[PDB]
């Protein structure tokens, strides 16, 4: 039915910095030259990514 | 007894199912009332760019 095809060699990842990403508009509607609160799903300015 | 329930929602996104037709003409410029894509209102009209 499977088939199992594995190695016993296993190697721990690292991390690594990662500056300004997660910024994208809140909504649809369009906005200009307004400074603009919101509370939602983002990403912060510095993190690290694997 | 069979159920149905219908959910519906009025967040601040473009429709997308709307009410029968029910469309007229547009304006180029008079102070005339508007109820585009299920959002009124009343205002004068004008042609600008964005």
């Amino acid at each position: 039915q499977c088939v199992n095809l594995t190695t016993r060699t296993q190697l721990p990842p690292a991390y690594t910095n990662s500056f300004t990403r997660g910024v994208y508009y809140p909504d649809k509607v369009f906005r200009s030259s307004v400074l603009h609160s919101t509370q939602d799903l983002f990403l912060p300015f510095f993190s690290n990514v694997t | 007894y069979r159920v149905v329930v219908l959910s519906f929602e009025l967040l601040h996104a473009p429709a997308t199912v709307c009410g029968p037709k029910k469309s007229t003409n547009l304006v180029k410029n008079k102070c005339v009332n508007f109820n585009f894509n299920g959002l009124t209102g009343t205002g004068v009209l004008t042609e600008s760019n964005k």
